């Protein structure tokens, strides 16, 4: 898959 | 210092002669509506941040309290509507296509107000408030219904303090489908969980083939999308930043144009 997460 | 470009004469000039125009657009924009986002200067929800709640593991744990939140949003939307910002956009894309010259909104948010704006080449890249997806059989529905069921009715309450309405799991939003009765969930993409490699196949495509790239009201913190802009640029693309600050990704483009895109985004695509 290609996932989501934020820096 | 390395700082791009904010004259508006040198991005028209580009913006002029562009057949392709990809606008990733983030919280910022739905923010100048009005729209809670619940990140960064977008507030909190009771103890919480979108971070905290927008996770497979949370819904686990306390879908109840999951589904105040999203029941929350969608209720205020109710209040909000499409800015300036949206319009500047929705028109430039209908304008350009009557000259046969493609634009397409990559959005982050999940509100619709580009689509209430008349935006037509949209790609919602995280979902929508306003879908559902059965945690038992997978089918997705465009679901409007205020309330969403009986038992969110005036639940969702925002104040620090306010209490969990642990409504029972049978009683949150269910699959109607002949013979599921699953229970559902935002169909909205959460923090650890990937895009869909569909909607990922055509981001590709547009960013591909773009000759001109804006990113407008985006933080430029979520990932994957943040990464968008960034590989345009490296293909040699003006990409252009219209952000009320600077971001991680700033240095990487042509131009940033300082201010809520409400007021910018008119005058630069006009
Ligand atoms: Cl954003
Ligand atoms: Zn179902």
């Amino acid at each position: 898959a290609v996932t989501k997460y934020t820096s | 210092s390395a700082r791009p470009s904010s004259s508006m004469a040198d991005f028209r000039k580009f913006f002029a002669k562009a057949k392709h125009i990809v606008i990733i657009s983030g919280a910022g924009v739905s923010a100048e509506s009005g729209v809670p986002t619940f990140r960064g200067a977008g507030g909190y929800w009771r103890k919480w941040q979108a971070q905290d709640l927008a996770t497979p593991l949370a819904f686990a744990h306390n879908p109840s309290r999951v589904w105040e939140f999203y029941h929350y949003r969608r209720e205020v939307m109710g209040s909000k509507e499409p800015n300036a910002g949206h319009r500047a956009i929705a028109e430039c894309e209908t304008r350009l296509g009557k000259q046969g010259r493609r634009v397409v909104v990559i959005t982050q948010n999940i509100d619709e107000l580009h689509r209430k704006a008349g935006t037509k080449n949209l790609l919602e890249i995280h979902g929508s408030l306003f879908k559902t997806r059965c945690t038992s059989c997978g089918v997705v529905a465009e679901n409007y219904k205020s309330p969403i069921c009986p038992a969110l009715s005036g639940k969702g309450a925002p104040e620090p303090g306010t209490q969990d309405a642990s409504i029972p799991v049978e009683k949150l939003p269910r699959c109607e489908e002949a013979g599921c009765g699953g229970l559902l969930r935002p169909h909205v993409v959460w923090f650890g969980e990937n895009l869909d490699p569909a909607i990922l196949e055509e981001v590709d495509r547009e960013l591909a083939h773009c000759d001109l790239c804006l990113v407008v009201g985006t933080s430029s913190v979520v990932y994957p999308a943040a990464m968008f802009a960034p590989q345009v640029a490296a293909r040699g693309v003006p990409v252009a930043e219209f952000n009320t600050e600077t971001t991680p990704a700033t240095n990487r483009f042509r131009f940033h144009f300082q201010g809520p895109c409400g007021t910018t985004l008119p005058e630069a695509l006009a």
